[PDB]
Parts: C-alpha cells; structure tokens; sequence
C-alpha cells in the first residue's frame, strides 16, 4: 500500500481577478481506488474534471484533477484526497504561487 | 524514440465485483481509453485508428474484446482454485507495447509488484515472483494458440500499428507549444514557474548575467490538462542579494528567442 503525493499548481500565471485553471496532480498511490475533491474556501467545488487514471513505470497510480478558478486575495483553494493508505483525508492548500 | 504503451488495470474486489480499464499512450500523448463500461475502444485523437481500415480495426478490437472477457474469467477461476490461500481483493496491471527506433514488451504486476512477462515464445515468472504462479503460467504456456497470438501482437502488429499512428498523428506529435514563465517567493527561496510548453525537453536556469547559478534545483515535470507541461526551478539565495538574478528558459517552440525574467 502506497500513500498519495499531492501537488497543486496553476496553468497560467496567477493574477488576481483573471480566470485560470487549477491543477491537482495526485501520484505514487496503490491501490487505485481514491477520492479527490478540490475545495474553494473549504467547500467542495462542483465541476471538477478528472483525467483517466494511469500508472507509471514503477506501477504506482496517478491522476490529474483540474478546475476553472479565479484567484483573488479573499479565496483559498485546496485539494483533498481520501485513500485507504491514510487514516484521515489529506488536504494540500494551493500555496498561492504555484 | 517513441514508446507505445497499452496499460491495463484490473481490480477484483470480491467474487461478484471486478472491472478492467485501459489507457494507451504514444510517448506522452494519450491515444485510446477503454472503460470497463464500454464494449468498444475509445479514440482520444482523430488519428487513433492509425492507418488501419475500419475492417482491420474491428478485427483487432474483436481480439481485445475476446481477451478482456477471457482474462476476467481466467483470474476469477484462478482465485476460486487457490482459495483461501490467495484471495480478494486483487489488483492486476499489464503494460504492453513497443519502443520504436523496434523492441516490444509485455509485463504483468500483481498487487503492485512485477511478477510475469511474455518473452520470446512463452510467459515466464520473474525471479522473486510468488511460487504459486508457476503452475498457472505453465498451464497458460500450453495454450499454443494464445502464444502464437501474443507473439504476432508483440513482434508484428504493434510496430506496424505504431508506424501508422506516427504518420497519421504527425501534426499532433510534432506540435510546438510555447512556455509562459513567472517568478515568486515567500534567507529566501526564488521560484521560476514554467508552464504550457510542448514537447517535454526544456532548459530552465537561474542566471546572474551570463553565469548559470549551480544551486538551481529543477522540480518534477507536472502535466497540465491540455497536453502541455509544467516545471519549476528553485534557487535558495541570501537575503538582500536577490537583485541581478534572472530566470532563463530555452525551448524548441521559442525559435531561439529565450524567455528571460529578471527579479
Ligand atoms: C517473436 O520474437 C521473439 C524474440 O523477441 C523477443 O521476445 C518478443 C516477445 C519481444 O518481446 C522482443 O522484443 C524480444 O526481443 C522470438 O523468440 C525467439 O524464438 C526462437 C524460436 O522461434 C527461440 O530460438 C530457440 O532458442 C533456444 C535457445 O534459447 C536460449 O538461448 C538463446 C541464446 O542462444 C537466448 O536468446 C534465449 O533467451 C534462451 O536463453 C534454442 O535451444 C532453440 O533451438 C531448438 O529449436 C530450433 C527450432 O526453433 C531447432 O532448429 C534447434 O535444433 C533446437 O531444437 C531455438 O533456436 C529464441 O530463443 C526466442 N528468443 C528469446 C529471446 O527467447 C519469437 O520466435 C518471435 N515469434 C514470432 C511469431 O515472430
Ligand atoms: C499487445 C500489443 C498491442 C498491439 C497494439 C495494437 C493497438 C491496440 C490498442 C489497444 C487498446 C486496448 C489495450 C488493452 C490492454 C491489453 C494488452 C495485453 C493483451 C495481451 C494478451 C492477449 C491474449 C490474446 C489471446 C487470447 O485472448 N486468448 C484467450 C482465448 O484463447 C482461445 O482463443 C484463441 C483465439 O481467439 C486461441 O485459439 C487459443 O488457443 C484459445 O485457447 C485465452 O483464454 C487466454 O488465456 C486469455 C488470458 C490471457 C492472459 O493474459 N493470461 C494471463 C496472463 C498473465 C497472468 C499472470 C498474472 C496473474 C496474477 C494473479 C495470468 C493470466
Ligand atoms: C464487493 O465489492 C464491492 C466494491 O467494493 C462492494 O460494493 C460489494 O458490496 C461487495 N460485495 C460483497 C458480496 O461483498
Ligand atoms: C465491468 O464490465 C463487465 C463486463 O460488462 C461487467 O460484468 C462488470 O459488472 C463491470 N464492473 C463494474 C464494477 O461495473
Ligand atoms: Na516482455
Ligand atoms: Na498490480
């Protein structure tokens, strides 16, 4: 059993008030069953698109989630992952730069 | 060099529940998906049929349709025979294809670990694989018709199909997408973010004038959802001495005009 790594980053340079895309890349996990949500101010974002799950040379799974977002200095964004390898859901906050 | 990979992931939860899902990659571009819920293989490019006629494609697809049902039954039968010693839940992964210059491969993993390959004219367990696999592999190897089909698929069908993809997909495979870069920081750490480049080869370096800063740490290549790449390169610097630094990006799409971003 392998624990997911989570990276959160934007498609375009983050500029407050300009629409952009936020990515959540989840990697290095096994087994493949996983639950991934993206959060705006701690609340689940509805329209989140998911890539097909695939796996690497080392057999560990990966998947990309993304969503439209507009950064501002009043909103937080995060990616939350539930997986059997972890007792509780793991949440990674967008660091506002990536 | 292009590597063509067909990736199958099969999850067996209990005797009543299982699914098999596949994806196919040509290098870093996805060309097919085959969901458990679909009877047919889905194209993810307009050129995913390669140079095969509709007839040729239906036949090849048929061979995979028969395979998917046969595989699922074989694993279920195997678990019943081995129970309770080997039992659910079970994950099986297969990675098969060819690398073009060609050489082909077919590797199988059980519970996340490489255990079996097809090589030459037969299936084999790899050294270190659980010994309970030896008997089922021996039995599979008695199936001459399956061996002949697999040898054909790996030695012949795969490189032929991929040569057709390379010609049919030429304009996508040789696409050039330009990076956009930006700088950030929170004794400091400066981060140069580079996003939207294709293809993957890229050069990103912190500079002071013409001097490459050797403390530059390049991150992992991360995918964007639009078949482009993201990378960041970081440099830990002394506070006050940030002025004069710049991030330089070289990429094939830029036509010799590098991005230079001054801090
Ligand atoms: C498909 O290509 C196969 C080779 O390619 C590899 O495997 C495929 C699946 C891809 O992944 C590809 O990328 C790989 O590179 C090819 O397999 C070859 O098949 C021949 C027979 O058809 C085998 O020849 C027999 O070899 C043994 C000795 O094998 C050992 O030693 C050699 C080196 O000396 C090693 O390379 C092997 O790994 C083994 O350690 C001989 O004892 C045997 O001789 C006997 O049989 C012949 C008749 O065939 C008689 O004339 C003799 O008198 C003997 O009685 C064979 O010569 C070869 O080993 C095998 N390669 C490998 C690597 O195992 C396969 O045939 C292709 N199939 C089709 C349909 O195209
Ligand atoms: C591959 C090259 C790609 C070419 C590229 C072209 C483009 C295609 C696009 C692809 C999109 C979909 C990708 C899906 C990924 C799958 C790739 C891997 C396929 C490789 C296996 C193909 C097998 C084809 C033959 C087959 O179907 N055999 C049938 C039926 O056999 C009967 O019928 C035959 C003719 O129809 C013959 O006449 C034969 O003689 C008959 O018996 C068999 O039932 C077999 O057993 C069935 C099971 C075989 C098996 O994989 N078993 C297995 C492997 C490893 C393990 C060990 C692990 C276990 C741990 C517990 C265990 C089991
Ligand atoms: C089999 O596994 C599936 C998927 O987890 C589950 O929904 C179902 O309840 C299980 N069935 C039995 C009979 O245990
Ligand atoms: C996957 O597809 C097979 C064949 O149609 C079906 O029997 C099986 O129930 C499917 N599994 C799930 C979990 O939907
Ligand atoms: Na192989
Ligand atoms: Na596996």
């Amino acid at each position: 059993q392998k624990t997911p790594q989570i990276q959160v980053y934007s498609r375009h340079p983050p500029e407050n008030g300009k629409p952009n895309i936020l990515n959540c890349y989840v990697t290095q996990f096994h087994p493949p069953h996983i639950e991934i949500q993206m959060l705006k101010n701690g609340k689940k974002i509805p329209k989140v698109e998911m890539s097909d799950m695939s796996f690497s040379k080392d057999w560990s799974f990966y998947i990309l989630a993304h969503t439209e977002f507009t950064p501002t200095e009043t909103d937080t964004y995060a990616c939350r992952v539930k997986h059997a390898s972890m007792a509780e859901p793991k949440t990674v906050y967008w660091d506002r730069d990536m | 060099n292009y590597t063509f990979r067909c990736l199958q992931m099969s999850s067996f939860a209990n005797r009543s529940w299982s699914r098999t899902d596949s994806v196919v990659w040509l290098g870093d571009l996805q060309t097919h998906r085959w969901s458990n819920d679909s009877a047919t293989i889905s194209f993810t490019k307009p050129w995913s049929q390669g140079k095969l006629s509709n007839q040729q494609w239906e036949k090849l697809q048929h061979m995979f349709q028969v395979y998917r049902v046969s595989f699922t039954r074989d694993i279920q039968e195997l678990v019943k025979m081995m129970s309770p010693k080997e039992d659910y839940p079970i994950e099986i992964q297969l990675s098969a294809g060819c690398e073009m210059y060609s050489e082909s491969f077919l590797h199988v993993a059980f519970q996340g670990k490489y255990v079996v390959r097809f090589w030459g004219t037969s299936w084999q367990t790899v050294p270190g694989a659980p010994s309970w696999l030896d008997l089922p592999i021996k039995v599979l190897n008695a199936d001459q018709g399956t061996s002949a089909t697999v040898q054909m698929l790996l030695n012949d069908t795969c490189p032929l199909f991929v040569r057709g993809l390379l010609e049919a997909g030429k304009s996508d495979l040789e696409k050039q997408e330009k990076p956009v870069a930006w700088l950030s920081s929170v004794h400091r750490q400066l981060v140069c973010h580079v996003s939207g480049f294709y293809p993957k080869p890229v050069w990103v370096m912190w500079m002071r004038g013409d001097q490459e800063q050797q403390g530059t740490h390049r991150g992992d290549f991360l995918p964007n959802a639009d078949e482009t790449w993201y990378l960041q390169a970081t440099l830990d610097v002394e506070a006050g001495e940030e002025a004069g630094l710049a991030c330089r990006v070289k990429h094939s799409s830029l036509g010799g005009q590098d991005i230079i971003l001054y801090w």
